[PDB]
RNA sequence: UGGCACCUCGAUGUCGGCUCAUCGCAUCCUGGGGCUGUAGUCGGUCCCAAGGGUUGGGCUGUUCGCCCAUUAAAGCGGUACGCGAGCUGGGUUCAGAACGUCGUGAGACAGUUCGGUCCCUAUCCGUCGCGGGCGCAGGAAAUUUGAGAGGAGCUGUCCUUAGUACGAGAGGACCGGGAUGGACGCACCGCUGGUGUACCAGUUGUUCUGCCAAGGGCAUCGCUGGGUAGCUAUGUGCGGACGGGAUAAGUGCUGAAAGCAUCUAAGCAUGAAGCCCCCCUCAAGAUGAGAUUUCCCAUUCCGCAAGGAAGUAAGAUCCCUGAAAGAUGAUCAGGUUGAUAGGUCUGAGGUGGAAGUGUGGCGACACAUGGAGCUGACAGAUACUAAUCGAUCGAGGACUUAACC
C-alpha cells in the first residue's frame, strides 16, 4: 500500500499523455456573428433564430 | 440444410389438442431474398447469403446499394451468411419464406443476450457469501487468489466484471405452428435476447 | 417443500401425533422434497395407548403440503397443513383409517393402500 | 424511468411543486437544463387539467398548485390565473405549451444553464 | 401486443358469466380417470382474479373434513364444461387474503342479491 | 520420527475452521482385462487406466476420537496449518486480575474464571474487463476462412428381453431395447411467487388552506391492505446424444531363425469413461498482418530530382434527441422526404365504487354515479414542442524488380 520505489520523469511524461483537454464545439451566428456554441443561445449577439435571448 | 431470420415479438401461451398448455415465443419472419453465392473453385467454401428487413434510401451508402444491384431489390438492413445447404436450388434474387419449416421440426435458435453491466463476483460466477455475523468481517467478495509457491497468481481466476451482451445457441427446441399469411413461427419455449432483436432459425443438427 | 427439522403431523390412526424429519431418501445431497415423497423421521409427541412410541424412526410418506403442486394442464392445488401418513417396507400402510383429504399426484406411485381408506382424494 | 435530482423523495416533490407554481407567475423562468426537462411533463399536466374547467379539476389542481398571489390589485390567486388567462390563451393548441432554450454554463460550479417559458 | 391479440383472438372463450371476487361459484370440470371421464364438481369462494388477456386465472377456496384446499385454474382453459353463480358478495376489496387465518364464523360474507 | 545445523531478517506467527483452488497416482466410485479354492447370484486377488465425481448432523475438546442417518463412492498425499496488506488469534503468544501443591521466605510449577482493544488511501509485476494510437505499402462500406486458444466430459432405479441361460432346489443371468430421477450448467418472465419510496385505497395525533364540506405538511415511505414496467428464484425451457481415426493392458492370424513349436523377428488384425476429431464460444497485432463483393477517380500549384503544399470525390466525425446498451469512453436507434423523445387523443393493466347532488336517515351512517372521476416507467395514431444554420477530416495508387502479359 506504499510505493516500493519513486517513479522516473519518462514514466510520468508517459502516463500524463491523455491529460488534456479538447476545442469546444462552436459556430458563428446569421445575424452579428459571434461564434457561439453550436445549439445554444449566444449571450451578445448571436441571436438564436430570432432575437439575442441575453 | 436450412433457415431465415426474422425478429422476436413476445411470449405467451397455447392450449394443445390434450387440453395442455405450452409457452410459446413468435417470430416475425417476412420473406428473405439471396444476395451472393460462394464455391469451392472462387471462394474456397460453399454458401449463400441472405436479405432481410428492407430500410428506407436515406440510410444507406453507395456501396451498400452497388451490392443489390443483381439481386433487384432495394438494400438491406441485415446480412449473414448459411453454410452447409445445398448448392442447387438457389439463385441470386430468389424469395425463400416460412413454408420451409414444417409443423413438427426441430431447431436451433441463435442470438445475443441481454447486457447487465459490470457484475461482481457472487452474481457473475455464482459464488458463496460469507457469514454475516459472530465477528466476522467478510460477506461478498472474491475468495483466496492461490498458493505461494508460484509467486503469481494463475492464468484463470476468476473476477468481476462486464457480464452478459454475447452470443449463445439453445439447440433442440420444436415447433408449434406456421402462420404463412402473416408469416409468423411459433417455437416452443425461451430464446435469448431483447425484443426486437435478430433471431437466426436453423434445421437441428442432432446435438 | 420439506427439509431436516422440519415439524410434521401424521394423519391417520398409528399412535403418533407429532413428528420431525431426519433425511429425505434418494439422490446424493437432494435438500427438499415436495410431495407423493418417502422421509425417515422421528416421533416427538405421541398417544399413550396405540402401537408406535416416542424416540422411533420410521418411515412415512408426504401427503399435504402448503406449498403447491403443478399439473400439466396448468391448475394448482395447495392446502394449510403438513400432513404426513407411516408406512412399512411395501407401500401398505400401518394405520387402518386416514383422516383429511389427499392429494392426487399421489396416483402416479404405486399407492393404492393408501388412496383406496381416504375421502375426498383430491 | 425519471431522475432523483440528488434530493430525497420529499423534497423532490416539493421542488417540482415550487417550479410548477412559479413558472405560472412569471412566464419565464431560468434554471438547469436538467431541472427544465423535469418540469415540462408536470406543467404540461396541469394545463390541461385546466383547460377541462370543472369543479373536481379545480379540486384536483387545487391539491398541487401553491397558494401565492399572482395579480396585485386584482387579489388574483395562481389557482384563478391558471384558471382563467391560460385556458382562453391556448384553447385551439393540442399539447406542448412550452420550449426550452440553452445557454452557456455557470461560474460557481460550470452547471448548464437554460430557459423554460411558456409558448 | 397486438400481434398477439390477433394470433389468439380465436381460443378465446365466449361462454362465461360474470364474476367478481367476492363470489360464490360451482365449477364443473372433466376428469379423466384411467379410461372413463366423469365430470366432478368443485364448489367455494373466490379469492382472486389476475388476469389480462389469454392469460387469467382465478383461485377458489374452500373448506373440508378441517383442512382448507384451495385451486386455481386458468379461464380460458378447454377442461371446463360450464360456470354457475350461486350467491354473490358484499367485499370491500379486490384480493381477499384475510379469509385464511379467519376462521369460524368470523367469515361469511354479505349477500347482496337485489 | 530423530541425528546434524546452511539465507535469521526491525524473527524459522504452529494447528483447526471460512472463501477460492490447483498438481501427483502409490485407484474410493465409474470404463477394459488375467487367474481362481469362479454351477449361476455374490466374491477374492492381480494388471491398464487421473476424464468426471467423491455428505448432512450429536458429543468437549480449536486438535485427536466416539457415535446417528444416507450414498455409486464417502481415496491417499504435495503446494512455507497451500491461502491473516482475504475473515476467525479461534487455540500458539505472553503477561497484567484472581482462585492448591511445593518455597524459612520472597516465590515456583496449579487446574480453573476475565482480557487483548490490532493497523494499512495499491507504485511495479501478476490476474479480470473496457478504450485511444499506428501498422498491414490508393482511399472506403460490408461479408468471412481458420493456424491457435477456451468450455463441456457425472451417475441411480423401474419395465421388457426372461423367471430365460444356469442351478437337486432356493436362487437367478451376459449382450440389447424403453421410461423416469439426483447433482451441475446456460437462457428467460408466458405461468406460480419476491421486491416495486412520483400507482390506488382505509386510518391516529397535531397544525395550515378565514368558516362548513373538500384538501396540503410532519410523525421509519407515520401505520395498514393491494400492486404496472424493470430486476429476480424457490418458477419455466434446454444440455452433457450419435459416431469416426490411431492406441494401453489383453485376445489373435498365418510364419521362420531352430525339419517341430512359437503373438513377432517379415507382414496382417481386433481392443478402454485415456488420446485426435465430432458439439458450443473467441479468434489475421497469425508483423507469416489472409479471401470475396461493391463504390470513387487519377485534380491544382512549387521543386530539373526525390519530393513538398491546397482544395476535394466515395465516406466519416464534431454537435443535438434517446435506449434493446452503459462507471466513463464504447455499442445501437434518429436528425424536418422525420415517429427519435415529451405532450394530446384512443387503448392494455392496477386499485376499486370519486366528488358534487339528491333520498332515507335523531344521529353514528346507507342507497341512487362508474364496474370510473384516479392512474410512473407498457401499445396505436398525431409534427403540437425539441432534433436549425454550420464546421473538421478524408486518394491521385509509395518504390522498383523480374516472369507473365
Amino acid at each position: 500500500a506504499v510505493p516500493f520505489r519513486r517513479t522516473s520523469k519518462m514514466k510520468k511524461r508517459l502516463r500524463r499523455t491523455h491529460f488534456k483537454l479538447n476545442v469546444p464545439g462552436m459556430t458563428e451566428c446569421p445575424s452579428c456573428g459571434e461564434m457561439k456554441l453550436s445549439h445554444r443561445v449566444c449571450k451578445a449577439c448571436g441571436s438564436y433564430n430570432g432575437k439575442d435571448i441575453n | 440444410t436450412k433457415g431465415i431470420l426474422g425478429r422476436k415479438i413476445g411470449m405467451t401461451q397455447v392450449f394443445a389438442e390434450n387440453g395442455d398448455l405450452i409457452p410459446v415465443t413468435v417470430i416475425e419472419a417476412a420473406p428473405n431474398v439471396v444476395l451472393q453465392k460462394k464455391t469451392a473453385e472462387n471462394d474456397g467454401y460453399e454458401a449463400i447469403q441472405l436479405g432481410f428487413d428492407d430500410k428506407r434510401e436515406k440510410l444507406s451508402n453507395k456501396p451498400e446499394k452497388g451490392h443489390v444491384a443483381k439481386a433487384e431489390t432495394a438494400p438491406k438492413r441485415f446480412v449473414k451468411e448459411l453454410r452447409g445447404v445445398e448448392m442447387d436450388a438457389y439463385e441470386v434474387g430468389q424469395e425463400v419464406k416460412v413454408e420451409i419449416f414444417s409443423a413438427g421440426e426441430i431447431v436451433d435458435v441463435t442470438g445475443v443476450s441481454k447486457g447487465k453491466g459490470f457484475q461482481g463476483a457472487i452474481k457473475r460466477h455464482g459464488q458463496s457469501r460469507g457469514p454475516m455475523s459472530h465477528g466476522s468481517r467478510y460477506h461478498r467478495r472474491p475468495g483466496s487468489m492461490g498458493p505461494v509457491d508460484p509467486n503469481r497468481v494463475f492464468k484463470g481466476k476468476l473476477l468481476p466484471g462486464r457480464m452478459g451482451g454475447e452470443q449463445i445457441t439453445v439447440q433442440n427446441l420444436e415447433i408449434v405452428k406456421v402462420d404463412a399469411e402473416r408469416n409468423l413461427l411459433l417455437i416452443k419455449g425461451n430464446v435469448p435476447g431483447a425484443k426486437k432483436s435478430l433471431i437466426t432459425v436453423k434445421s437441428a443438427v442432432k446435438s | 417443500m420439506i427439509q431436516q427439522e422440519t415439524r410434521l403431523k401424521v394423519a391417520d390412526n398409528s399412535g403418533a401425533r407429532e413428528v420431525l424429519t431426519i433425511k429425505v431418501l434418494g439422490g446424493s445431497g437432494r435438500k427438499t422434497a415436495n410431495i407423493g415423497d418417502v422421509i425417515v423421521c422421528t416421533v416427538k409427541q405421541a398417544t399413550p395407548g396405540g402401537v408406535v412410541k416416542k424416540g422411533e424412526v420410521v418411515k412415512a410418506v408426504i401427503v399435504r403440503t402448503k406449498s403447491g403442486a403443478r399439473r400439466s394442464d396448468g391448475s394448482y392445488i395447495s392446502f394449510d397443513e403438513n400432513a404426513c401418513v407411516i408406512i412399512r417396507d411395501d407401500k401398505s400402510p400401518r394405520g387402518t383409517r386416514i383422516f383429511g383429504p389427499v392429494a392426487r399426484e399421489l396416483r402416479e406411485n404405486n399407492f393404492m393402500k393408501i388412496v383406496s381408506l381416504a375421502p375426498e382424494v383430491i | 424511468s425519471y431522475r432523483k435530482l440528488g434530493r430525497t423523495s420529499a423534497q423532490r416533490k416539493a421542488m417540482l411543486r415550487d417550479l410548477t407554481t412559479d413558472l405560472i407567475i412569471n412566464e419565464r423562468i431560468e434554471t438547469t437544463e436538467t431541472r427544465a426537462k423535469e418540469l415540462r411533463s408536470v406543467v404540461e399536466k396541469m394545463i390541461t387539467l385546466g383547460k377541462r374547467g370543472d369543479l373536481h379539476a379545480r379540486r384536483q389542481a387545487a391539491a398541487y398548485i401553491r397558494n401565492e398571489v399572482a395579480n396585485e390589485e386584482n387579489n388574483q390567486d395562481a389557482l384563478q390565473k391558471l384558471f382563467s388567462d391560460i385556458a382562453t390563451r391556448y384553447e385551439e393548441r393540442q399539447g406542448g405549451y412550452t420550449r426550452i432554450m440553452k445557454l452557456g454554463p455557470r461560474r460557481g460550479d460550470g452547471a448548464p444553464m437554460a430557459i423554460i417559458e411558456l409558448v | 401486443q397486438k400481434l398477439i391479440e390477433d394470433i389468439t383472438k380465436e381460443q378465446l372463450r365466449t361462454d362465461l358469466p360474470a364474476f367478481r371476487p367476492g363470489d360464490t361459484l360451482r365449477v364443473h370440470v372433466k376428469v379423466v380417470e384411467g379410461n372413463r371421464e366423469r365430470i366432478q364438481i368443485f364448489e367455494g369462494v373466490v379469492i382472486k382474479r389476475r388476469g389480462g388477456g389469454i392469460s387469467e386465472t382465478f383461485t377458489v377456496r374452500k373448506i373440508s373434513y378441517g383442512v382448507g384446499v384451495e385451486r386455481t385454474f386458468p379461464v380460458h382453459t378447454p377442461k371446463i364444461a360450464k360456470i354457475e353463480v350461486v350467491r354473490y358478495g358484499k367485499v370491500r376489496r379486490a384480493k381477499l387474503y384475510y379469509l385464511r387465518e379467519l376462521r369460524g364464523k368470523a367469515a361469511r360474507i354479505k349477500e347482496i342479491r337485489r
